[PDB]
This record gives C-alpha cells, structure tokens and sequence, in this order.
C-alpha cells in the first residue's frame, strides 16, 4: 500500500567506526543500476553519490571501495554533509559532524535532489548566467553570480591546447551583453 | 580586480596568487607545476587534486567562494569564438 | 507568546527547540477534551449549560435536599461532572440495599437525563455513526497528518510513539484506519473481545527480514466497551453498540440498562471494572518516568489531581523535557495578580513560575489551538508531497 | 511520436534509454498477434473480413435468430471471435444435453467454419506444415535476432530472459531449435507429454545462456485432451497426420473438447488448469522489484491484461514501454468524440505525469521490423560467420 | 554449437581499490598463454595490455605487478581509455574516468584491436608519413601527420652514436618526396 519512501531501499549499514560507513547490499542486485520514479542511475561505481534516510534530515555520502567480503558485497563511503528543510524549500549545510545508525538504509540520490545539492539562492538567480553541466551525468545546470566572482581577483589555468581562450572569451562576452554600463580592459 | 592566465603557475609570486578567492584549473601536466595550487591553501582539499592529469578537452574543475561545494564543469562553446588557428603549411605548398 | 521559566522567545526559537526535542529516545502525546472540537464536539461547560437548559425540574432537587453541588459552582460553571456520576450511583446502590423503594425513583430517573446529554456529545457525527468509511471525510484532516508525522520520524532500533488521551470518542480510531495502519489497545480476538494487560509489549516483524504500530491508551474509557452477565469486559464495532444500547438511551425516554456502560470513570467501587484504570495509570507513570522522556501537553485543563502530582513528582528528572499548551495565560494572570484564579489557575500559575529551561508554556490565545499544534512539528524529508496513488486508483476506477 | 510524461523525448535519449533498461535485473517482452504478420500471420479483422464473404447465408442466423452478434460492430470490424466461439460451444453443450436434435444440427456446422477459418490463417508456411528445418527460410530472420540479443546482453549470474505470448503459431520454437537455444514450455516426455506447473523451475549446469522461459496464453496448434484427464503435446507432422488435415480439406466436426485454442473451452475442469497456471505466473512476474516489461503488436481488447498492467505500476520500480502504431487517430477520434475502449485506455495512459511510461508511434517506425535494430549487440559478440565455409567444405568432400 | 564469446577468459574482478584494479587467475596454465583464430598472445609481464568486456564498451588497461597470493594468482592494473563501436567499426578514446564492475572477466587484445588503439583520425592519410613499427609486438605501423608535425619547432635528443643522423635523413628525404615544392636548408 503505502511505504514510508518513496525510493527503493538497496543495502543496509552493518558496522560503524565513526569516520568510514561499511555498507552490504540485498543478494538481488548485481547489475549496479538502480530505478525509482525519475529513471535510472548508478551507485556502485567510485566517486558516486548516496544517501542514507535518518530521522527528518538526509545524508550524503562518496563511494571510495568495491571489496568482495552467492557471496556478498562491500562498500565503504564517507561523509560530506546533509540536507534540511525548514519553510517551503530546502537548504544544503556543509557540515558532516552526525553519522547514520546501524541497520538504517541506502538510498540513491534522483536528479531533483542533484540539482539542489548544486545551487544557489532563489533571488541570485535572475542575476546569474550559465556556465555548463556536469560530466557524470550531463544533466545539471551550474550558475554562477557576477557579485561574488569579480570582487577579487579571478585565477585561470590550463595547458596548451584545452580550451582557456574560449572560456575567456565566453566569461567576458556575457556579461558586457548583461550590464551596459561596465568598464573593462 | 584582476584576472590571471597562464600556462606555468610556477612563475607567480605566492602572493600574487593568494590573493585569489577562486580557481579555474584545468588540465595540467606536470610535477613543478602542480605544487603551488596545494600550497595557495591549507589542506582539507585533495580529493578534486588528483583528477587534474587526466582531465579531457573542453571540461573544467572550479572551487571557491562562488560554490557551495567544488563542481566539475563541461564548458559551452562561445559562438562566434576567437580565431581559429594561424597559417597551414600543407595548403599553401601545395596551391599548385 | 513563548515562556521559558519568565521570558520570552519568538517563534524561530522555539522551532528549532521543537526539532530539537523530536529526535529523542522517548516521544509521547497528551491529548485533553478540548481536542476533539474540530469534528463537531463539545466541551464539558457547554455539556453543563446544555443540561441545565433541557431539564430545569432535577436541578432543584439535586441542592436542597442532598447538598452535594454547591450554588456558587453552578452559576460559574465549574461543575466536575465526572465525579457527579461516581457519587449518585454510591447513593443508588446504598438505597438499594437499604430496600428503600420511594428513594430509587428519583435516582434512577437523574442518571438518564446525564447519560442522555452525555453521551449525544460524544458520536461526532450525529445520526451517521453506523456507517462506513468515516475517516475519508473533511472533518478529520489533521488526526491522520498528526499520526504520519509522529510515526515516520523514527530511526531503527527506537519505540514506537506512544499516544495518550482522555476522550471516550471515536477519532483517532477513525484517522488511523484510513491510513491503513493498525493500533494497539490491549484488547484481542474477533467474535469475543477481552483484555489482555500483557499484550502491550509486541511488535511487528517481517519473516524475510511492514513496521507501522503504534499505542493507545483511553484513561476514561471509550463508547464501545462494557461488561455482560458474567465478570468480564468486552468490545463491539460502532454498529453493534448502536444496534443494543446506544439507541436505547439516546431515544427511550424511561431507559436505564444499569451498570452495563463503562464510561466516563463511572462505576469504579466495583473490583472489575477499575482493572483497566489501574493498568492504565501503572502505564502512564511507568512511562514518564524513563530517564530520556520527552513529552507534549494539549487540550488538558487541568481539573484533576492525581494527573497533575505525577506530572510534578516526575518533574524533579535531570532529563525530562515538558511543552505545555493553554490558551489562557493573561486572562488568568489577570485574576492571579488581584486575588488568585481558580485551581487550575493557580496550578498552572505555580508551576510557570518555577525557574527552569525544563519547562515551557505557550500562550497566544487562538494560536495556540490544536490546528496550529499539528504544523509545529517537523515533516520528513522524503515524505512524498506529490498525487500519485490517489490517480491511479481513480484511473483504474475508470476500467470498465 | 514519443512521450514520456506529457513531454517529447529525440531518438538519441530514447537509444540510451532503452540500452539501460536492458541491463536491468529483470527483463520481460510480450508479442501479440502482430508480430506473425510480417511472415505469412493475419490479423483478427483479416479473419472475419474472410469469414464475411467465404459463409454469407450464415452470417444472418448469428444476428436475427439466436442474438450473439450484434449489427454496427459487424460493419465497422470491431467483433472478437474467441467470446462468439465460447458461446457457440455453450450453446451446443446445452443443446445436447437437452435433446433438442433441431438446433443441435445448426452449430456444429458454425463451429467447423470457425475453426476452418482460424487454422487456415495459423499456419505458416501451407502445405509445408509437415516438412523438416523450417527455421532454415528467410522469413524468421527477425525472431532469430530478437532472441540472440536477448540472450548475450546478461552478465554472468544474473536471470534468464522471460518470454510472453498471445499467439499460436510456431515461429518461435521453429527460429530457436535452429541455434540450438532450448525453450522450457513446462512440458517434459517424449511419448508420452505431460503438463507439470513445477518445470518452470528448472536450469541447467555443466559437469565438466542455454534456456530461456516461453510461457503461451492461447494454447497452441499441437495441444490436445486424449481419452485419459492429461493432456498431451505432439509434433507438428504428427499433428497434420492426426486432425490438422481432416478439418482443412473435409467438412468434419466431431471434437468439441479435442482442441486447445483459441482461450475458448474454460468451462471444463481440466482446460482451465493451464490457463489459470499460465495467467497466475504472468501476474506474480511483474510484481519483482526491478523490473522491465517492453509491449508490441498486442491490442488492448483484454479486460483482464489491462487492469493488471494499470495496477502493477503503484510498485516505485516497474517500467513498461509500448509500441502503437494508430496513435495519432486515436487522439483525433478521441477529442472529437468516439473509439473503442481500448482508445480510451490508450490515451488516459499517455497523459500521466509518470516517467515510467513511453509511448512510440508512427506508420512502420513502430512496426515489429524496427523493434529489434533498438537492442544493441556486445562490442565482443562475434559476427564473422565463416564457419559455414568449413561445414560446406566438409559436406562437399564427404 | 551457440557460443557468445570467441575469445578465451583469463580471470575475473575481485577488488577496486580505488584506481586499481585486481585480478585473480583461472585454475591451470592458460592464464598464461592464450590462442584465439587469428593467433598467439601473452599476457606474462609487466607492461602488457588486457581488455575488460561490460558491453558496449571495452575498458583497456596495463598491468603492473604479478605475485603468488598451488595457490592464487593475482593480477594489479591501471586504466587508460575505452573502445566503442560508431558506425560500422570502432573508435578509441583516451579518457580514464570510467572502470568496469565487480565479476567480469579479462581477455588478451588481438592484433585487431592493438591496430585501432595506435591510428589516426581516419581523414590524415594524404598526409601520413611512415616511421617504423612498435617494439613490444613488431605488428603496427606508426603514422604521423605533415600538417601538426612539422608545423611548430620540434626536438631530436640522444647520445653520441645511437642513431641521430639517420631520422634526420630520413624525415626530411620522406617530406621532400610528398610535395615537390618544399623548402629545407
Ligand atoms: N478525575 C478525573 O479522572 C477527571 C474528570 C474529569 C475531567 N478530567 C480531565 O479532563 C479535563 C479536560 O476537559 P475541560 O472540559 O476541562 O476543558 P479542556 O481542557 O478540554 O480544554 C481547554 C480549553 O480549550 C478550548 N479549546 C477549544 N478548541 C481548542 C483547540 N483546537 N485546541 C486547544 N484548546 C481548544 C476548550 O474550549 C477549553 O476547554 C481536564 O483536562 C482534566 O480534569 C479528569
Ligand atoms: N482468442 C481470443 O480470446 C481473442 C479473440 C479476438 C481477439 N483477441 C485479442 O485481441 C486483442 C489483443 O490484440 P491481438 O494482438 O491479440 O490482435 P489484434 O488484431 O487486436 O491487434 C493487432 C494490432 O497490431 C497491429 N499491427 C499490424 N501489423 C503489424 C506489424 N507488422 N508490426 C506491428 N504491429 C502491427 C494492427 O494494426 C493491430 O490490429 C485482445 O486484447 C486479445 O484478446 C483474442
Ligand atoms: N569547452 C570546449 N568545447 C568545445 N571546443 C572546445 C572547448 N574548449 C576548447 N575547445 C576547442 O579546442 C581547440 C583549441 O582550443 P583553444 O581555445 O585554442 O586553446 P588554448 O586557448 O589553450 O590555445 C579549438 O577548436 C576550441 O574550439
Ligand atoms: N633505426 C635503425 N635501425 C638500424 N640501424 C640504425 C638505426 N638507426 C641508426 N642505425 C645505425 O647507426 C649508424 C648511424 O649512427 P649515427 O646517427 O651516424 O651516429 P650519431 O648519432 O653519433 O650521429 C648507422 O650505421 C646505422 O646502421
Ligand atoms: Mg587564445
Ligand atoms: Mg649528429
């Protein structure tokens, strides 16, 4: 009937030491990809994102290991901070100083949960221009505020033939079609 | 404010690249040239230091205070965009 | 209006305290008569009221001769009726025994009137109260999103909520239902009901490893409890208890079935029927007495006793964490400052006073009610907020 | 042409996305009676089309006389024939055993046309039916393909591929006995056959990627209850030899209860033990969690088949995608006002606000052909096949 | 007499420790030798190439070390790129960002496939100048292109007596024949 999540369970947390979260998964899987209401994604692969669900805050964690223990699966992962809701919305905080408990759930992480992870305030919006996508997935938007990037000083590197020109040129030329009246040199 | 590009960060005072808040690195490779972004600021970042030798063309690796968390980015392609190249030598020996 | 031991906080505060105190080992709920208004209730005054207006005769007669209800009480409407019940049938069955047949017929027909205004206040619905599928209407809108919030904020490996109450009504019965999620009273079996006083300690488990259980606890009894011919308690459905008794005193004029019913505490002299209140209050203190509570206080208007000393003996814990909600708070001060308010007002007025973090009272008037108390707790992160099951169903209605 | 919860979605997107579906723990297809049209098969308006002009004085006692038929459907070709066949059958039944020799007479020649009808049309290949390799022709090249794809794209230790159908024709046994693939359709023996609900449990193992799970909802053309309560398979020459020639070729119906097919015959207390066994196992295989279930050539004319496949996507993990060619008329016919049921199923399903849903359209970019050029090949599957040289240079020199 | 894969298994995944990859050996001597139908490969040292089949992709690494764990066998590798089909063939791409899952196997590369690793952009041979041959195999031909070599400065380095003079010749005789109105001094 009802479940109280609506994204299907994977593993469940078997052992804690306090900074590394050990993980095993249900025998079923074997084909690391996952499915929910949104699509698809995958989990298993190093330098992913998951989540655990705990109480009313959720936390997301980075895939580092795949190490064998049908046998069974293991996977080490770390902490990098949680997701809040507080009126309407939700707010990303970058402290990861709580850890889940034991037996408590992995959970893959949708594409609308990815685009909060990687934005900015709703009224700076307006006054930001696009910069690209992500690689992993090619799915996300980057944005960026003009107050904050020219306050100081701004360092481009790269090598010799990948591309720094074009980003020159595409970073200058947005923001003189934005805001007429701007001195450079 | 100032806007700094080149190709040898070795050649920069630690001052004049401290006083950056952000950094746009892309690919870069060699060993002479990675020590001064690990020592524009303390520790707490290498986990996005290492993918910097095998990064392809066109993407990008951004962090600072304009991101709540460092982001990988594919960048767009500007059109129209600065000049393509300077002179072949096949064409113009071959015109005959 | 938010006071922490004589000062004040504004609401951002006293959020992030809310949240703060959700995540704790031990949750419990205290829900008082003046809860149940939303679906078509009443309060005990306006009970009181609706008595002395209908039958004026018994009134007379209920001050001169027996001197058991003051004069000054009745005109402030401060008349304990639970306690009124308790002392008419000690004179009932002493008159009885005594075989004084002139003295019964007037207290046999002074029961009926106030089982009759009683329990007319308690159906909720009125003339639909056999029915089915009574939770899927308006009226009990905030019962099912108090229950999903406090059931899906807890993480593994820690209790079920726990829900106290006092009212003898049919709500929180009918919310739960229609969310498919199954309470536990005490009592087992189908065909023949019966209390079992060691039933509250079992849980729900899965063979391959769903875990949706939760208590509940009546301290004044419920419409659909009584005892037979023998010496044991039972349970019936709605219908059934409307079909044998319910009907009989709410349109009988000369009906009075005896000491059938259960409720509100009525008949507690005899030895088997006060073995649900005791385990009921056993519970109760057993509960808050555990080193890591955290409780919350609604709709109580504090005219007991025993309630309040547990609550004030349980107080001097270093771990006990207390929320209390009362729309009265300047209107009593008012009184207090002159010459003190009533017990109630004194109570709470001693017990706000008291130069601690532990405890906390809410005032606001409307603010405080209890449709605002249901949106102050926090809400799951991946609860779904989307219309999904309820079209599908309606899709697959539509198959024909 | 394809939606995807009210949006539009390019062929690059849909490419990738059906490549990530077919990597999925559970996977599943279901062929309808399309799918044998492109290799000698009709379709059911073809059947009663023929049925029309081949027995014209019949037609009139099925609508003024006994009332199963009824005029408007009859004229647009929107009748079944499986619900007419079961009520002829009932209908005769009731007669015999009432002793009624006056109409008793009247439905045994509409059974015998019926059943002509339905045979001439199951077959493949005509007078061939009885010959040897018949997987050998061209035109089972498709179903050849759509089974190695899906069989190679499994990762070792993983589940087998399920099989789904509504047909009765013998394409697919004949494609796969030619690969060498065995197919489990629960029956085991040789002389004697029999039905056990148990074999489906079965694999295989090497003492020192072969089988694949076939599940029929119609019965077949080989299928048929003896004398003794078990029914029993047969080949297809036996089956020619037996009564598959008499009813073609001679005027002769005197088995009400030999055959199988087409889902008719449920009132008997031995037919219905295979159909429940086969709707039972299709119901409980889509309620797995992650799970993938592709729909062609089938249309949605089933009561039953639509109200499970509505009620099983309430689970967060089921996925279906289907191919309908007729989409567009439907909306048209739709918003003016008219369609059948099956329409109206269609189109309410199209709408959802889900992500579990595509619907691809089209005139032949929907067809059974282009379903399989969607199913990609392993980068190290083998394709050089220049072992028939040698089998050649071998039989040459004998 | 169905086969799905014509090329022989060597092993399979057992770890992912990161960027590494570790292998374990199949029971008896083939893991050291393999023959397919086209001929005779190895894989016995360190420096060598293995493939790893995960479907529309084949991940190519190089392997390091080999140690005894008759025992277990252990194989440790690093990644480099990956081989997909376009069109009717393949083309190689050199981005390591990808790595294969738990329990797939590994097979040695073909003469076949060590060609598409080492070619050219398929529209660079009018301009294609021979060098020689690689000196693992001695079975691929190096090709380079006029118009991205000789177009900057370039560098020839080495001690005395190895062989300076003779690519010298060699590169300016090979440019001089391709067009006939160049120019070198
Ligand atoms: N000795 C016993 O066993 C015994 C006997 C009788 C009563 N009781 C207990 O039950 C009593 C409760 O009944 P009461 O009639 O005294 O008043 P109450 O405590 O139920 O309600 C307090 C006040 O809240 C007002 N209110 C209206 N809507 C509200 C809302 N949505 N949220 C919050 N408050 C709202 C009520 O009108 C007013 O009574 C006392 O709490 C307590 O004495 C115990
Ligand atoms: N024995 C019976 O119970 C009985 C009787 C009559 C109909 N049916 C069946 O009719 C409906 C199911 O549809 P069906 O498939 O069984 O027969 P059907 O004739 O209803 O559907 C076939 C569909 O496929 C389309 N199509 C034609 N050629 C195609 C091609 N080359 N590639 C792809 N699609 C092509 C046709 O336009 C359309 O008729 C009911 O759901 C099912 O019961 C059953
Ligand atoms: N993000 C990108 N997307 C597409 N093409 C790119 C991108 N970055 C660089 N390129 C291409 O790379 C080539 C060389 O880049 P260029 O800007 O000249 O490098 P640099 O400035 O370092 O010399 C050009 O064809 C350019 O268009
Ligand atoms: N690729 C090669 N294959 C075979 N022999 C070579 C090769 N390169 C150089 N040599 C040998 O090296 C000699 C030329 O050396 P040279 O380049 O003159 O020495 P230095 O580097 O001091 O100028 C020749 O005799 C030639 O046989
Ligand atoms: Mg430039
Ligand atoms: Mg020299």
């Amino acid at each position: 009937l009802f479940k109280l999540t609506e994204i299907s369970a994977i593993g469940y947390v078997v052992g804690l030491e306090g900074e590394r979260i050990r993980i095993n998964l249900h025998e079923g899987l074997q084909g690391r990809l996952a499915s929910h209401r949104k699509g698809v994604s995958s989990v298993t692969q190093p330098g992913d994102l998951i989540g655990f669900d705990a109480g009313n805050i959720l936390v997301v964690a980075r895939v580092t290991d795949m190490a064998f223990v049908i046998p069974l699966r293991q996977i080490i992962a770390y902490a990098i901070g949680f997701v809040k809701r507080e009126l309407n919305g939700y707010v990303f905080i970058s402290e990861d100083w709580r850890l889940p408990a034991l037996g408590s759930s992995a959970v893959p992480l949708t594409s609308d949960f990815l685009n909060i992870i990687y934005s900015i305030d709703k009224e700076e919006l307006p006054k930001a221009v696009e910069l690209g996508v992500d690689s992993r997935t090619k799915t996300v938007k980057i944005f960026a505020s003009v107050d904050k990037l020219l306050s100081r000083h701004l360092a481009v590197l790269g090598s010799t033939g990948y591309g720094k020109s074009n980003f020159n040129a595409l970073l200058t030329r947005k923001v003189s079609e934005k805001y007429p009246n701007s001195r450079i040199v | 404010s100032l806007i700094v590009s080149t190709q040898r960060p070795s050649e920069l005072s630690p001052t004049v690249l401290a006083m950056c808040s952000n950094w746009f690195s892309l690919r870069l490779t060699n060993e002479r040239d990675l020590q001064a972004l690990r020592y524009a600021m303390e520790s707490g970042n290498e986990q996005i230091l290492k993918q910097i030798s095998g990064l392809p063309r066109g993407d990008a690796v951004a962090f600072g205070s304009a991101f709540n968390l460092p982001v990988r980015i594919s960048i767009n392609q500007a059109r129209p965009g600065p000049k393509s190249s300077d002179a072949v030598f096949s064409e113009e020996w071959a015109n005959c | 209006s938010i006071y922490q031991g004589g000062n004040k906080l504004n609401e951002d505060d006293f959020r992030s305290h809310v949240y703060s105190l959700c995540q704790l080992d031990n949750v419990g709920v205290l829900l008082g008569a003046g809860a149940s208004v939303g679906c078509g209730g009443k309060t005990m005054k306006d009970v009181w009221k609706s008595f002395k207006q209908n039958y004026p005769e018994l009134l007379g007669a209920l001050i001169d001769k027996y001197l058991l209800v003051s004069q000054i009480d009745s005109d402030n409407n401060l008349v304990n009726v639970e306690l009124l019940i308790d002392e008419a049938t000690k004179f009932l069955s002493v008159a009885k025994t005594r075989r004084c047949e002139d003295e019964e017929e007037e207290f046999r027909k002074i029961l009926s009137s106030l089982y009759k205004e009683v329990t007319k206040a308690a159906l909720l619905t009125g003339e639909q109260f056999r029915e089915k599928n009574q939770g899927k209407k308006d009226a009990f809108k905030y019962h099912k999103e108090l229950i999903s919030k406090l059931i899906s904020n807890r993480q593994p490996g820690q209790s079920a909520p726990a829900i106290f109450t006092t009212n003898y009504d049919l709500a929180l019965e009918w919310a739960a239902e229609d969310l498919g999620i199954q309470l536990f009273n005490g009592f087992s079996g189908l065909h023949t009901r019966q209390f079992y006083p060691q039933n509250f300690d079992l849980a729900f488990r899965n063979v391959n490893a769903g875990h949706y259980h939760a208590y509940l606890y009546k301290l004044h009894g419920s419409l659909t409890w009584y005892q037979n011919d023998s010496l044991t308690v039972n349970e019936v459905s709605a219908s059934q208890a409307y079909d044998e008794y319910i009907n009989d005193i709410i349109n009988k004029d000369d009906f009075y079935r005896g000491q059938h019913l259960i409720y509100p505490g009525a008949n507690k002299y005899s030895h088997t029927i006060g073995f649900v209140y005791g385990e009921m209050f056993r519970r109760f203190g057993e509960f808050i007495s555990k080193p890591q509570t955290a409780l919350f206080i609604n709709g109580f208007g504090f005219g007991d006793y025993h309630i309040n000393r547990i609550i004030l003996g349980a107080l001097l814990n270093p771990s006990f964490h207390v929320v209390i909600y009362y729309p009265e708070l300047k209107e009593a001060i008012t009184k207090v400052s002159k010459g003190g308010g009533s017990e109630a007002e004194k109570a709470i007025v001693t017990l706000k006073n008291m130069a601690f973090n532990q405890v906390t009272v809410v005032g606001g008037g409307s603010k405080a009610y209890f449709n605002s108390f249901v949106e102050h707790l926090p809400y799951p992160v991946l609860f779904p907020r989307d219309n999904i099951v309820d079209e599908l169903v309606e899709a697959i209605a539509n198959l024909s």
